[PDB]
């Protein structure tokens, strides 16, 4: 579509919300121009949402727990508050790892306190301090202890930094507090940012004093990654095979080891900006590391971010990112070859969290598909300001869209496929558009790197050209 | 004829050792009664039922497990002239949230069952302090139609006062709960009395009674003892059948409205 | 390495022999990982007896629960009503989290709103996010009614729902005849049965607690049902066409399988059937209210006792046997309806299934767990197929219900060697699993770990997994199953047999060593 | 810099004293602030000229979040160059005042209110305290020193235990210890000696015995503090006296609470 008609659409879609909800609005829906390389002046982000409009954001015990402290599998989370939550987010995010559940793994398990109304009237120090030690005798073999906060303990005032210190201190354990309830911010991000705020106080500066490890110029760790189906193995197999060594993942198959073992690395290789750019310029500002941002998402971009990484060493590390380059060409060229043909020309419409949004799209256009229209539902200027670069002339973007504003967009853009999460699957299958759950990888994948690439193209051509999708109308009909 | 009322004000101006010699003047004459203690410190029934505490509604809930599995009878108990008296309880201060005890106290008495008797009063007591929802929940619906503040003459009771005024009218204009009066206090002020008739003529109300800062009262907290029980003919005791009489025979009831802050600052000077 | 015309997903991708030797060289170098004599030892002894005591001594750590909270019971009562938005007075996290695990149960669109709360509103109340979340809601999805839950941060604070909904009206940013019921629905107490139980109360009160002066019991000469916390739409299918066969005029409360089988036909509809307005206001005006799951409609119960004045039946869940015949005789004599020859035959069909299934169904030891009506139905029906429950969880159960599950129990030879836990988890399960041993497990899809952990033991101490109960998310289209009635029945008696079957014949497989028991004739 | 908590009852004379004292302690030499506690934001209406002030959660409100907040919007001088905030809060009878000073708290120790650069940091808190919301200023990297305001009154002992048995759990997790006691006379029979006793068998120190009098209320009606409102009458020097008594107290002893019948005897020896 024309550019002076993105702006109707717009218009016609903004005018059924009441005065204030339609100026609130108006600022989190902008027609995309690459030249403008300052997001402010286009799109307005990370605000609060509008009351009653069926928003799509989660909270900030999601974006703690779920997201950052979750993927790390040698520690115990504590879903600290009422049961709900740590029920629903149980298992839910496939942030893959390796170990023995119940032993010396719990991603997968859900530890609660379970309150009640005495312990909301009461408090709840005496009953962490109590879950604590049942922790320890029932759980010998973990390596620490995380409480995450929901609401009730951040209204009630329950005092866990005490406990956590006191438990810690008497059982040589690190016990890490955090306050990650649900109504503060507006969304994941401030959950985001708390989680690295507690890795950082807690956790990072344990082994400030220890020298006994081994550091080699090739010391590498992946920041921000976290395992959705095998991602993290997948770059890092490509690193390595690049003659550098990770020594730390955060947090997909990561360990409180590898965390205490970051700060001794030559190069952060941070994939999410969004969740741990904080942690990434305390550890630079710290302890002089420097980090980098590098996408794996398709040939192409994993191509240059090889290259890119492989600038930041000798020669040797060069010549052997040519090697693997070199290796892994013919691989990606088949699949191009064959999946392009059947993907060429469709038009992808796509409405993720903090990254995957500006992420994904190299992978699209490698695939010979255009992106008309991507979006965020948390991000900050900064990762719009990196998305108008990606994004072609007269795209939609919008933040915080409603699941009213996404439906008549997608009505009157009609895309091709679009690239969501569960809670609007069903609705855009439903309407006989092809959906692709860009979260979860549709329980499939991983997507990264040159393995994922091939995965990426077959689930993206199987979900287009479904037979299913011409047989939404009744031949009587 | 079920009427709840309920006492405001700030702490210390008095509202339970008023609430305490009210109900003990109201039962002289065949009134059954019933007063609920929404304060946790737990002093809102001492002196009626001669013990200092009892079986407070949390304590039970806490060592019962439940609230569905706490009988009435347990926490509910009759005292002087069949005033049966109940008390919500609460955490000892700086831990919990005492409002969610008052909360939930209150819905269990209403959901057990307790406005089923004649009940002539429904007496609420609550703390001067009301920071949440929890302490406003007295004067909710189907609840307390009828809030006396305690007050007296200096500052930070007519502030007390204004603050409790635009507190009560949320709740006042999307429900029926009204404002009765207001009852004094007295703290041994200079001509206060035409002060507090000022105010009350100044809130479109009338100020019930007047009660002097009397040493007697002071002498029957630590007997524990109301004045009603201490002895039937004493001073205190007829002033207190005529604020019993006052109370119920009240008929003015209206909507409050804030007032202006420039009356606050030249009271002073106009008395 | 991929190749092109054979694409592996993770499974078996990670399973080459460079991301095997990446992964070990990751472990040994960085991860810091115990010994594996060290691991097996410490599963060994979590296996064992005396971590079954210790982990039975537990008071303040709970691990795996099987419940969920009040607003999530919420929402489902809430969407069974037409063209009704359920909204969630609190935070977005909760509706997500709700949306998510309805997503995934139902495979389904649901639609549920909330105020959006943030610290602020915790501090200074929550009236303003009320007044124009309503507003933005009614103007924006245009819903005939909107039914408010709570999240359990607006309960601490004491948000006043009725003044807040008051205030709204007044204002004029909701109409003032729009219906707006709403229901307490704090997550500290009781589980998300609570929460469909206070919102189902809430509703009904909304609609009939002010016109209770023109109304006589038995004058529409109907039967209202209200089927409570249900995920399987087979059971509100066979309640309407068994109600319809006997004639019985019924009016459903609450039926939201219209909105969770919406059909793909290239519109989204967020609304669907839905029970009415004008039923629910009529509702008073039935022979009687029947309650389907008793159990967790106490305050529902109480309320239509006390305003309503219908004499509610002692009656259970109708699951199996004899409790089908018991409701079906309730139906009958409340509304003077004779049970029909459909019935009659679909009884002897069910009848004659399970005197086919006895020989295999006779003496199966079964764990289970779920809600509380559920749990005891699927009991009794495994008492009349002679199977042995040894192992009963209810995690959201009270003393009440336990007694009545262990006078169940009492009233049988097949329960004598079964236990009833209520308050415990599913690590207690597992821990009773590994030192008591049933044949099968039957659950919801959190069982798959317990069965993982039984395999890991060894293939004699492997504890399958029957999945019935919510939420199911491992497997396609098993919400569409019944429970309730003979056809639930027959559907449960079927999965039962062909689950031992199956089992059989995977332990009979092996070629000159088990295929002596791999008969074609079972 | 040093770090103190104000605790007791409404209406002892919490705010009003300390905001005298450190009007005082400023007119010393000293960089003090006043962080108020009090959602009715009354704890600085004597230093800083505004009447209302620009509170930290109604800026945080009208900011959209606490982040976008800044510490120059909320954070304003007063007499003598004293650093003051206001925590804020709702109005009674809604929303979560505790909350509000948590989060005012959070926001102070967030951008760095404590720049080394200040000698005292005085925090009034709520009376009632009945929520962690108003125990958060007792915690650790918080208030060190206690200074329990009470009256005469028996009801003014009663919650002094009642937070004396509040603070002993902070005491025993962190470091928090009990100063004193400031006794504020309300014109009562030989108060000073049951003050000397309840102190000594908390084993505090008595603070001051700053007595009932008018000029305090008339410096309040000119809204700033005693000190600066004549200095020269005799309640200045006892403030003045006060301050610097608290600037050379040492005395930091844990309380030990006692029971109600314990109290009775307090009331039995001197009645
Ligand atoms: N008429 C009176 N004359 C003198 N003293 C009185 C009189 N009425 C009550 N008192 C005394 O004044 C004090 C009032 O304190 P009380 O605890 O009753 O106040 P309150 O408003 O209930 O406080 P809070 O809300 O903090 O619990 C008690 O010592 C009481 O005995
Ligand atoms: N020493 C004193 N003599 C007489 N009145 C006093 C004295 N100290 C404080 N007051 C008065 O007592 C009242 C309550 O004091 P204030 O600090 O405002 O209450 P709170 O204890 O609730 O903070 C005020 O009107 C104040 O002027
Ligand atoms: S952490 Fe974030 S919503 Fe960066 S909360 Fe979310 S596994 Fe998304 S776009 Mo789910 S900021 Fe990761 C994300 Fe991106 S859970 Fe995953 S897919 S790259
Ligand atoms: S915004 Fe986030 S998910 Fe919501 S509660 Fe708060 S931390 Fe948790 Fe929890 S038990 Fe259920 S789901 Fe809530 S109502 Fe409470
Ligand atoms: S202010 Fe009220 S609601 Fe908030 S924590 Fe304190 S008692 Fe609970
Ligand atoms: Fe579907
Ligand atoms: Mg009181
Ligand atoms: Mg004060």
């Amino acid at each position: 579509m024309s550019r002076e008609e993105v702006e109707s659409l717009i218009q016609e879609v903004l005018e059924v919300y009441p005065e204030k909800a339609r100026k609130d609005r108006n600022k989190h829906l902008a027609v995309n121009d690459p030249a403008v390389t300052q997001s402010k002046k286009c799109i307005i982000s990370n605000k609060k949402s509008q009351p009653g409009l069926m928003t799509i954001r989660g909270c900030a015990y999601a974006g703690s727990k779920g997201v950052v402290w979750g993927p790390i599998k040698d520690m115990i989370h504590i879903s600290h508050g009422p049961v709900g939550c740590g029920q629903y987010s149980r298992a839910g995010r496939r942030n893959y790892y390796i170990g023995t559940t119940g032993v010396n793994a719990f991603v997968t398990m859900n530890f609660t306190s379970d309150f009640q109304e005495k312990d909301i009237v009461f408090g709840g120090d005496k009953k962490l301090a109590k879950l604590i030690d049942e922790v320890e005798t029932l759980f010998p073999l973990n390596k620490g202890i995380s409480v995450q906060s929901e609401c009730p303990i951040g209204l009630i005032g329950d005092d866990i930094e005490s406990v956590s210190k006191v438990k810690g201190a008497e059982l040589s354990k690190t016990i890490v507090p955090v306050r990650c309830e649900g109504f503060r911010g507006v969304s994941q991000s401030l959950g985001h940012h708390i989680a690295n705020d507690a890795v950082r106080d807690w956790v990072l500066g344990k082994r400030d004093e220890d020298t006994t490890f081994a550091s080699t110029p090739y010391d590498v760790a992946i920041i921000g990654d976290y395992n959705i189906g095998g991602d993290a193995w997948s770059s890092r197999i490509l690193l390595e095979e690049m003659g550098l060594r990770c020594v730390a993942q955060w947090s997909g198959d990561g360990s409180i080891s590898e965390i205490e073992l970051t700060p001794k690395v030559k190069l952060n290789l941070v994939h999410c900006y969004r969740s741990m750019n904080y942690i990434s310029r305390h550890m630079e500002e710290k302890y002089g590391i420097p980090w980098m941002e590098y996408n794996f998402f398709g040939p192409t971009k994993t191509i240059e971010s090889l290259r890119a990484i492989a600038a930041k060493f000798d020669e040797s590390i060069q010549k052997k990112c040519e090697e693997v380059i070199a290796k892994y060409k013919p691989e990606w060229e088949a699949v191009v070859a064959k999946y392009r043909p059947r993907l060429e020309g469709k038009r992808v419409m796509l409405y993720i969290g903090g990254l995957r949004p500006r992420h994904v799209i190299g992978a699209y256009e490698d695939l010979g598909m255009e992106v008309v229209g991507t979006g965020y539902e948390f991000a900050h200027n900064d990762d719009y300001d990196r998305t108008m670069k990606e994004m072609g002339d007269s795209t939609l973007l919008y933040d915080d869209v409603t699941g009213y504003e996404f439906e008549e967009f997608v009505k009157r853009i009609k895309p091709d496929l679009i690239g969501s999460g569960i809670k609007e699957k069903f609705i855009f299958q439903k309407m006989g558009i092809p959906f692709r759950e860009m979260h979860s990888w549709d329980y499939s994948g991983p997507y990264h790197g040159f393995d994922g690439f091939a995965i990426f193209a077959r689930d993206m051509d199987m979900t287009l050209n479904n037979p299913c999708w011409k047989k939404l109308q009744a031949p009587w009909e | 004829a079920m009427r709840q009322c309920a006492i405001y004000g700030k702490g210390g101006i008095g509202k339970s050792t008023t609430t305490q010699n009210l109900v003990a003047a109201l039962a002289e004459m065949g009134k059954k009664v019933m007063i609920v203690g929404c304060d946790p410190k737990a002093d809102s029934t001492r002196l009626i039922l001669h013990s200092k505490a009892q079986n407070t509604i949390m304590e039970m809930a806490a060592e019962a497990g439940t609230v569905e599995d706490l009988e009435l009878e347990d926490v509910l108990k009759a005292g002087y002239g069949g005033v049966k008296c109940v008390e919500s309880g609460g955490p000892e201060p700086g831990v919990g949230c005492a409002g969610r005890g008052v909360i939930t106290a209150i819905n269990f008495l209403e959901e057990e069952g307790a406005y089923e008797d004649d009940l002539d009063f429904v007496f609420y007591d609550v703390l001067g302090d009301v920071v949440c929802g929890g302490f406003a929940m007295p004067i909710r619906e189907n609840k307390a139609q009828e809030i006396y503040i305690v007050c007296s003459g200096e500052m930070m009771a007519m502030y007390a006062a204004n603050n409790i005024s635009k507190g009560i009218v949320k709740y006042a204009n999307s429900g029926s709960v009204r404002l009765g009066g207001l009852i004094c206090n007295s703290r041994n002020t200079d001509r206060e009395d035409e002060l507090i008739i000022a105010l009350a003529n100044k809130l479109g109300t009338q100020m019930i009674h007047f009660v002097p800062r009397d040493n007697v009262v002071q002498r029957a907290e630590i007997r524990r003892m109301t004045v009603i029980e201490y002895d039937p003919k004493a001073k205190q005791a007829d002033e207190y059948r005529a604020l019993a009489r006052k109370v119920v025979d009240n008929k003015l009831l209206v909507i409050p409205n804030p007032i202006t802050m420039d009356e606050l600052e030249e009271l002073l000077m106009e008395f | 390495s991929q190749q092109v015309d054979k694409i592996k997903a993770s499974y078996p991708l990670f399973l080459d022999q460079d991301y095997k030797d990446m992964l070990a060289k990751k472990r040994d170098g960085f991860e810091e990982k115990y010994p594996q004599d060290k691991i097996d030892e410490v599963f060994q002894w979590t296996t064992t007896k005396e971590y079954q005591e210790l982990n039975f001594q537990r008071e303040a750590l709970t691990v795996n629960p099987a419940k969920a909270c009040q607003p999530l019971g919420a929402v489902l009562c809430a969407l069974g009503f037409e063209k009704t938005m359920p909204y969630v007075h609190g935070s977005q996290g909760c509706v997500a989290y709700f949306r998510s695990y309805f997503n995934r149960h139902f495979r389904e669109p649901v639609s549920c709103v909330s105020d959006s709360m943030t610290e602020d509103a915790a501090v200074f109340g929550g009236q303003q996010n009320m007044k124009d979340g309503l507003q933005n809601c009614k103007a924006t999805y245009k819903p005939d009614m909107i039914a408010v839950s709570t999240t359990c941060m607006a309960e601490v604070i004491g948000d006043d729902l009725n003044a807040f909904i008051n205030n709204s009206k007044k204002e004029g940013f909701i109409p003032d005849e729009f219906p707006v019921p709403f229901a307490h629905t704090p997550s500290f107490v009781g589980s998300h049965v609570t929460g469909w139980d206070n919102m189902f109360e809430g509703i009904a009160r909304y609609f009939t607690l002010k016109s209770m002066d023109d109304k006589v019991v038995g004058s529409n000469k109907k039967i209202n049902i209200v089927p409570g916390f249900e995920t399987y739409l087979g059971n509100f299918r066979v309640i309407k066409r068994m109600l319809s066969e006997m004639g019985v005029g019924y009016s459903l409360l609450s039926d939201p399988e219209e909105v969770l089988d919406t059909p793909a036909d290239g519109q989204f509809r967020m609304y669907a059937g839905g029970t009415t307005q004008e039923e629910m206001k009529d509702a008073p005006n039935a022979l009687n209210t029947v309650l389907l799951q008793p159990w967790h409609l106490e305050k529902t119960k109480k309320f239509v006792e006390g305003t309503w004045k219908h004499e509610v039946p002692k009656l259970n869940i109708p699951m199996g046997l004899d409790w089908t015949d018991e409701f079906l005789m309730k139906v009958s004599e409340i509304s003077g309806q004779p049970i029909p020859a459909s019935l009659t035959k679909e009884r002897g069909r069910l009848v004659d299934m399970m005197t086919d299934s006895h020989t295999w169904l006779h003496g199966k030891r079964f764990a289970l767990w779920g809600d509380p009506d559920f749990v005891m139905g699927l009991v009794k029906f495994l008492l009349e197929l002679g199977c042995e429950p040894v192992h009963i969880l209810c995690h959201n159960g009270n003393k009440r219900w336990k007694k009545a599950v262990d006078a169940i129990l009492a009233a049988s030879p097949y329960g004598k060697n079964a236990t009833v836990y209520i308050g415990k988890d599913l690590w207690h399960l597992r821990s009773l699993v590994f030192t008591d041993k049933p044949d099968f497990m039957i659950g919801n899809s959190y069982g798959k770990f317990i069965q993982r952990d039984t395999l890991h033991k060894g293939k004699e101490f492997e504890v399958p997994l029957i999945r019935i109960g919510f939420p199911i998310f491992d497997r396609h289209h098993l919400h569409r199953s019944t429970t309730l009635g003979y056809e639930g029945a027959m559907q449960i008696l079927t999965t039962l047999v062909n689950s031992i079957l199956e089992r059989l014949d995977e332990e009979t497989r092996g070629m000159q060593a088990t295929d002596y028991n791999h008969d074609l004739v079972r």
